[PDB]
């Protein structure tokens, strides 16, 4: 059972750029279908791009996105909201 | 003769504090920002190693403040960031930084004051 | 002071006090001020 | 002579004070006016140096002729402001004088 | 003068009591509390007004020097008097 | 002339910098920062691994002489990998004078002793071994002198605070007289005295 | 463009319109200064800037001069030096021999300069003079005989605070500083005369009388009256808080500070909590210890569970607390966490730092050109904001305007009216403002939370991403520079918002709960009617007027000066305090306390160090440890186009701000409510 | 890296010096529980000689093992030319002394340490 | 001033602590040779350099003008 959605990212940097471009491209696909879930976007700087979610009873997930593209960014979150 | 040893400088041991006065001692490396009420700014040019505080309670006798940490009052002086820097992961504290906080330059066109279009025009002399 | 006597003043202490120094009108330390610190007074009444 | 004190927290006995011995601690009088609530010394620290009775610019602090107050107790010793007003209250009879002739010097 | 609390403690001249509750209180056990009895407070209420016509008024403190610097005081907000802050006496003007 | 101030004289401002000058160019190698004081006074900066060569020098050469140490010191600045100074107050007789050698050093940089030619070190040395924890070589006997004998650190460093760690007192459930941790009645003031306006634009340090 | 100098031999690259004392500064050699101030205008009276300048003979005062091409300046030189000594004589003539009183005795600008560059003794065996005192306030103390006549009070009042009422009344020695009747001087800046009078003659009459400076031992902390992040020094004395002082930051509150931040030291003595108090049979609190408490609290956590616990947050709480009860409550498969405010969250809510937050940083309010507010009286809440406003108007030429009642300002402006359809009219473009807006470049509209707070909030502020978009298509600009703007009031609520809470009661009003965590919220929005009878609520807080008397538990924490917690402005600024003292009795830290209770409740977290906890701020959110550095962000168009999909609309009746007298300005948290000077404030006012 | 040596060049040579310390202390011990009426076990006082040996255990430089054993074999001429009395080597067992709790429970309900 | 006034060094030629003991005492006798001439030439004047910024000044001056008590409050925090 998903509680939770929150991503981390490094603007203006390369390992941030496919998931700078997911989120220019179809997040609000994302929050227009399910809006009663958090999902956060948090930008940092000098950081690895990655994704922690977190489930019902506090146990979560950290997955990576570095150097990665739109696709690999849709297809990771689907296989995580499963 | 000399040595190839890349490894980073601990004489904790030499030292003679213990682990927890060692360890648990935040230490904090800053510039002692001017005193308001004056306008002076020989102070704002060291580097200064300060320690995080400590209890710090009332005697039941006559109600003196009494301390159980000795290195509350130890303030020590450093001419650069560093070099400060370099004492403190020596003797293997755990430092923190608050970086520098310098004024802006500003161009005061004292004519200004009495101007005409302007805003700026007081209405005081 | 037959010949130059002090000066009359009073909240000057009359009857001297020879040495106190375990009798039962010793002096004693303490503090001379109020508590800084203030507290809750909470209420007397099951809400 | 009006009864009233004459410190009036100017703290130069603890900043001078070799020893760090005085405890001070000031606040206003209801009457408006500045004066103290905790003026404390360590008669184990004080040196008897001198330099109180230098800084005071009101002679309010004297260190007097009394040197017959040994005692039994480690409690006797941490003077506080009563105690140092009743002092003054009994020796003033003395100290004016000492001072009459004493001040000239300095 | 003095007064007297509950328990029967001297209060000094600055509001210091030691409650009821208190266990810092055995020190005075088969002993005593030392207090000074003359207040400075209404020891100087007592003095009199002093009264002048120059409406600036140069204080020292008694003596010539032995006392507070000399201060200068004004006087012309006739309301009220005007005190010294060393010594605590009070000026009025004619 | 003023009745307040010392005269600024020419002779010995004179005469030490020529001195400076000729022990420069005698040791071109074990010497750096010659200076010469506004006060009359000569130092002396110095590598380490030069120290028994400049005493031996200026111990044994006519000119020089310089016989008595009077005092052997250390200092402490930490803003600097070689942050102890070492320094030997020396004089001589003949020529009714005195000079200041300093050289650096770092814990964890040990040097040579002099005791072979000055044997007033073999205690100065002792001292500063207990106190802030600068080593000597060829040194007989080198052990704790001012503290205890159970002591341990190094306290006129500027890190050893001045309390110290631990305090002392009897207790009778085992007799002895134990070193348990410091716990004050009253706690040390500190009091902030430097006061920012620059009274000396003469030693002023530009960013 | 640039321009030469040589001083005493060294050489300068300088700017035109330049003074000869930003010179010397730039080269180290500090001037003296009497009626000199970065941070206001200029005049000449002092008379102790004076210099010597090679090839000219006449000397000059470099607080005014601009320097010329080719000058030589000569700053320690013979006539420099014989102007300051006679000029310190001259000032030193009448200062009376306060020195000890005066409150100012070891901060004495003029202390120094006389023990420095001055001389040894006065050849004045004439007599003085003396002025009367002056009523001002209850807050600033006026001695009168001792005003050096420098003018600073003068002009940062006509400046910053547009009081005018202060001025010079006279001619000659005769002179004097201060209003011609007995009025009072109150305003919420009032306060910084005090730091900017280098003498004792305008005085703080709380600090009077207490202490002196060279005894303290001055930490570094912030405020949390507001959402700002006044840096501050924190004065000690034998272990207790004496004063505070503001703290140099060229961006956030630049050398000034809140009369509310700097005299609310008090209300860390009255009222607080010291304790563990749980209720006893009959229902009265009791005192016990932590045992007892935890105890009792974890026996009965481990049997609640679900979404019959929540938690609520008020002011005043710390990151800390915020992401261990964030941690607690999942480990035990809850997530109603929310703060006493309200922030209107359909649409996108909380997902993106570019909304609730100042995207554009307080700084650029002096390179923009248009200013645009929404319901809010910023004067009140968050006031050096106004003031970076009130710089900029008077500088660079700009121009504001406000929506809301018409409010008492220090400047002029454009009054729009009390209705929100105002914001789509605009949207539309039916309305001068909207062809002033086009026109103008790099325009900006600020929104206070204070109107989220309402009930009809999101479909304003939805009104107000419309007219963003209508706006940004106008004129051209880019996400390089930004329009929106959101300025919250409570500090808590942005670290709250970014470690995902509830921003709101709906939660509660929805699911009525069993077990009621809350932490420092002294606000009251909820009480034992709007819940069962048999709930069980624990108060974790330092204060008590209005949570603890309706308490089962209560724990106590810790103030904003002994918890060396993070804290965030309304620009995503990062803020940690020092721990400058050790708090009363019993109390503990907030994440300690909770570690605890998570340890004894079987729930064991890895967090046994603040250090730690940090490493988890850096998972959770990572621009929560990145300790003054702002974190820019752009999706905000994303934003707005999401929320376009919303059709909600607003009602009709006007807003306002509560906050109109200034009494409204204190008595706001727990801390003004219990200092017994705020009330002499408010009594004084009315 | 490139830096001056002390008495000498690895860590093997420290630790052969080392051991020789370690035999001295050992060796000695009993002389001291002996000459000074002591109380404790020979067994308790080469248990604290090999602990305060395991103390120093994360060390890398052979310049701080050899100032250690330096010290070392300063103390050891000390206990052994008798000057170091009951009290001088008891004050290693920290006899009146509470444990310090690690129980971050314990902590919490006593002080403030964190 | 020791340039000034007369006073003769003893020396001893063995080097015992015989010499030593009748050094101090022939220094304990010069030193009288000292302050006779001492007292003789004691002239009037001051004690305290008039550098206020050194030494504390009179207390009539530091009461009645105010540079000087500046600079007694100074010298004395
Ligand atoms: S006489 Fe005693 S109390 Fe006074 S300054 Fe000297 S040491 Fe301090
Ligand atoms: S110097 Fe005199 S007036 Fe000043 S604080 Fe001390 S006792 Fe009081
Ligand atoms: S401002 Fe205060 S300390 Fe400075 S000269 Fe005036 S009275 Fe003295
Ligand atoms: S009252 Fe203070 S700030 Fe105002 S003119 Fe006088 S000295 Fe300057
Ligand atoms: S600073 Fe130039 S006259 Fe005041
Ligand atoms: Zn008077």
């Amino acid at each position: 059972g998903l509680r939770e959605i929150r991503v981390h990212l490094c603007q203006r940097s390369p390992g941030s750029q496919g998931v700078r471009d997911f989120i220019v491209q179809r997040y609000v696909e994302l929050k227009k279908a399910h809006p009663n879930l958090p999902i956060l976007i948090r930008e940092c700087s000098e950081v690895q791009p990655k994704l922690w979610a977190r489930y019902a009873f506090g146990q979560e997930k950290t997955v990576s996105l570095n150097n990665l593209s739109a696709d690999e960014v849709t297809r990771a979150m689907q296989n995580v909201l499963s | 003769q000399l040595i190839t040893v890349d490894e980073k400088l601990d004489i904790t041991t030499l030292t003679g504090v213990p682990e927890e006065h060692i360890k648990t001692r935040k230490v904090r490396i800053f510039v002692p920002a001017r005193n308001n009420m004056q306008s002076g700014v020989n102070n704002t040019k060291k580097w200064k190693m300060e320690f995080d505080t400590r209890e710090r309670w009332e005697n039941p006798l006559m109600g003196w403040a009494s301390t159980a940490d000795p290195l509350s009052n130890m303030v020590l002086t450093f001419s650069a960031k560093e070099d400060a820097i370099a004492f403190a992961e020596k003797n293997g504290w755990s430092y923190d930084v608050e970086e520098k906080k310098v004024p802006k330059p500003k161009s005061k066109s004292y004519g200004a004051n009495f101007s005409w279009n302007k805003r700026t025009r007081v209405s005081t002399k | 002071p037959t010949t130059n006597p002090p000066t009359a003043r009073k909240f000057i202490w009359t009857n001297h006090k020879f040495n106190v120094s375990a009798t039962p009108e010793q002096y004693v330390p303490y503090s001379t001020t109020r508590k800084k610190i203030h507290e809750w007074v909470p209420p007397s009444t099951p809400y | 002579p009006s009864g009233e004190e004459r410190c009036i927290a100017c703290k130069l006995c603890e900043a001078i004070c070799p020893a760090q011995a005085i405890t001070i601690e000031a606040e206003p009088r209801a009457d408006g006016s500045r004066r103290t609530t905790r003026y404390d010394i360590d008669m184990t620290k004080c040196i008897y140096c001198g330099f109180c009775q230098e800084a005071c610019p009101v002679d309010a602090i004297v260190e007097g002729p009394n040197f017959e107050f040994s005692t039994e107790t480690h409690e006797e010793l941490l003077y506080n402001k009563e105690k140092l007003l009743n002092n003054g209250d009994k020796w003033e009879a003395e100290i004016a004088a000492n001072i009459q002739a004493d001040y000239l010097y300095r | 003068g003095v007064q007297v609390s509950p328990s029967g403690e001297k209060i000094t001249h600055t509001g210091q009591v030691y409650d009821e509750k208190d266990y810092r209180r055995v020190r005075f056990v088969d002993r005593q509390k030392e207090v000074n009895e003359n207040f400075a407070i209404d020891l100087i209420a007592q003095q009199p007004v002093n009264e002048v016509e120059h409406r600036i008024i140069a204080c020292d403190g008694g003596g010539g020097a032995l006392g507070h610097p000399k201060v200068y005081i004004n006087l012309d907000k006739e309301t009220k008097t005007g005190t010294c802050g060393y010594c605590g006496l009070q000026f009025k003007q004619h | 002339k003023r009745p307040t101030v010392r005269p600024r004289s020419d002779v010995t401002h004179k005469q030490l910098s020529a001195f400076g000058e000729y022990v420069a160019e005698i040791l071109p190698k074990y010497v750096q920062q010659v200076q010469v004081s506004c006060l009359d006074e000569l130092e002396i900066c110095i590598h380490p691994d030069g120290v028994i060569p400049t005493l031996t020098f200026l111990r044994d050469h006519t000119n020089a002489q310089f016989k008595s140490l009077a005092d052997l010191t250390a200092v402490d600045v930490p803003t600097r990998q070689n942050r102890f100074e070492i320094v030997y107050n020396l004089l001589s007789l003949r020529f009714n004078s005195r000079i200041r050698v300093k050289t650096y050093a770092d814990e964890l940089t040990p040097i040579d002793s002099i005791v072979s030619v000055h044997i007033a070190a073999n205690w100065y040395e002792r001292e500063v071994w207990d106190m802030f924890g600068v080593f000597f070589f060829n040194h007989p006997d080198l052990r704790r002198i001012l503290t205890d004998y159970g002591f341990e650190g190094h306290p006129f460093r500027k890190d050893f605070p001045l309390t110290g760690y631990v305090e002392l007192r009897y207790d009778d459930e085992v007799k002895r007289v134990v070193a348990e941790p410091v716990e004050l009645a009253q706690e040390f003031r500190k009091f902030d005295l430097n006061s920012p306006w620059e009274a000396f634009p003469a030693y002023r340090q530009p960013p | 463009n640039l321009i030469e100098v040589f001083v005493d031999g060294q050489s300068v690259m300088v700017e035109p319109g330049t003074t000869v004392l930003q010179a010397c500064e730039k080269v180290g050699m500090q001037i003296p200064r009497f009626c000199y101030h970065e941070r206001l205008s200029v005049a000449g009276n002092c008379r102790m800037c004076l210099v010597e300048i090679e090839k000219a003979p006449k000397v000059v005062a470099a607080c005014a001069m601009p320097v010329m091409k080719g000058w030589n300046i000569l700053t320690n030189s013979e006539k420099s030096k014989k102007a300051r000594e006679g000029v310190m004589e001259f000032l030193l003539a009448n200062h009376p021999l306060d020195c000890p009183i005066c409150d100012q005795g070891g901060e004495c600008d003029l202390q120094d300069q006389s023990m420095m560059f001055g001389s040894d003794r006065s050849r004045f065996l004439e007599g003085k003079r003396a002025v009367e005192d002056k009523n001002i306030g209850p807050l600033v103390k006026t001695i009168m005989t001792r005003c050096i006549q420098c003018t600073r009070c003068i002009r940062f009042a006509s400046e910053i605070a547009g009081v005018d009422d202060l001025g010079t009344t006279g001619r000659g020695n005769d002179m004097q500083v201060g209003t011609y009747i007995e009025k009072m001087f109150m305003s919420e800046l009032s306060g910084n005369v005090i730091d900017i009078c280098p003498v004792g003659a305008l005085t703080s009459k709380p600090y009077a009388f207490t202490a002196r400076p060279w005894e303290t031992r001055k930490t570094e902390s912030i405020d949390v009256m507001d959402a700002v992040g006044s840096n501050i020094v924190v004065s000690t004395r034998t272990g207790e808080v004496m004063r505070i002082l503001p703290r140099m930051h060229e961006d956030i509150n630049e050398e000034w500070i809140s009369d509310k931040t700097r005299f609310a030291y008090d209300g860390l003595k009255r009222q607080r909590l010291t304790e563990p108090m749980v209720r006893n049979e009959k229902g009265l609190l009791t005192y016990t210890s932590w045992e007892d408490a935890l105890s009792r609290v974890a026996g009965m956590l481990q049997n609640f569970e679900g979404n019959a616990v929540a938690a609520i947050a008020g002011g005043l709480v710390d990151a800390e607390a915020l992401v261990a009860l964030k941690d607690l409550l999942n480990k035990v498969d809850s997530d109603n966490l929310c703060t006493e405010e309200i922030f209107p969250t359909e649409g996108a809510g909380t997902d993106l730092r570019s909304n609730y937050l100042l995207n554009t940083t307080i700084a650029g309010v002096e390179e923009a050109d248009v200013v645009l507010l929404v319901g809010t009286n910023p004067r009140f809440e968050a006031p050096l904001f106004n003031a970076r406003i009130r710089k900029s108007w008077l500088h660079n030429d700009l121009k504001v305007a406000l929506i809301g009642s018409p409010v008492d300002l220090t400047y002029r402006y454009d009054h729009l009216g009390d209705s929100p359809k105002i914001l789509q009219d605009i949207a539309s473009g039916r309305h001068s403002f909207c062809e002033v807006l086009k026109d103008a470049k790099k325009p900006m509209v600020v929104l206070g939370s204070s109107a989220l707070q309402r009930d009809d909030g999101a479909a304003i502020l939805v009104a107000v991403s419309n007219m963003v978009q209508k706006i940004r298509v106008t004129t051209g600009v880019a996400a390089e520079w930004k329009v929106m703007n959101i300025l919250h009031r409570i500090a808590s609520q942005v670290a709250a918002l970014d470690l995902g809470y509830k921003p709101g009661v709906e939660a509660i009003r929805k699911n009525p709960p069993k077990m009621l965590f809350l932490l420092g919220a002294d606000g009251g929005c909820i009480t034992r009617q709007d819940l069962p009878k048999d709930c069980f609520i624990v108060y974790q807080g330092h204060h008590g007027d209005v949570g603890a008397p309706m308490a089962d538990v209560i724990l106590p924490g810790a103030a904003y000066t002994e918890k060396s917690a993070t804290y965030v402005n309304t620009e995503g600024r990062a803020q940690q305090t020092k721990v400058a003292v050790t708090p009363p009795g019993l109390a503990r830290e907030d994440w300690k306390i909770i570690r605890a209770l998570s340890e004894i409740a079987g729930i064991t977290l890895p967090y046994d160090t603040l250090d730690q906890v940090r490493n988890r701020l850096e998972e959770v959110s990572p621009n929560l440890v990145r300790y003054d550095d702002i974190e820019e962000t752009n999706y905000f168009q994303q934003a707005s186009e999401l929320a376009k999909l919303v059709n909600q609309e607003v009602l009709a009746d006007p807003l306002v701000p509560p906050q109109l007298t200034i009494k409204d300005f204190y008595m706001t948290d727990s801390i003004s409510r219990a200092s017994q000077t705020m009330a002499k404030c408010v009594k004084a006012v009315t | 890296t490139s830096v001056k040596p002390i008495f000498s060049r690895d860590l093997n040579e420290a630790k052969r010096r080392v051991r020789e310390l370690y035999r001295a202390w050992y060796r000695e011990v009993p002389n001291t529980v002996h000459l000074m009426q002591l109380d404790i076990t020979v067994k308790q006082g080469r248990d604290k000689v090999r602990e305060m040996f395991m103390k120093n255990a994360h060390v890398t430089d052979p310049r701080v093992v050899d100032l250690l054993v330096i010290k070392g074999k300063m103390e050891l001429q000390e206990t052994i030319k008798v000057w170091k009395q009951r009290t001088h080597v008891m004050r290693f067992f920290h006899e009146t002394e509470t444990p310090r709790p690690k129980d971050f429970l314990s902590k919490f309900y006593m002080g403030h340490d964190p | 001033v020791y340039d000034q006034v007369e006073f003769d060094v003893p020396i001893g030629s063995r080097g015992d602590c015989y010499d030593r003991y009748l050094c101090r005492v022939e220094e304990m006798r010069q030193s009288l040779r000292i302050i006779e001439q001492c007292l003789n030439k004691m002239p009037p004047g001051e004690i305290k350099v008039d550098d206020a910024k050194v030494s504390p000044p009179k207390r009539a001056e530091m009461k009645t003008s105010m540079e000087s008590l500046i600079h007694h409050f100074k010298l004395y925090t």
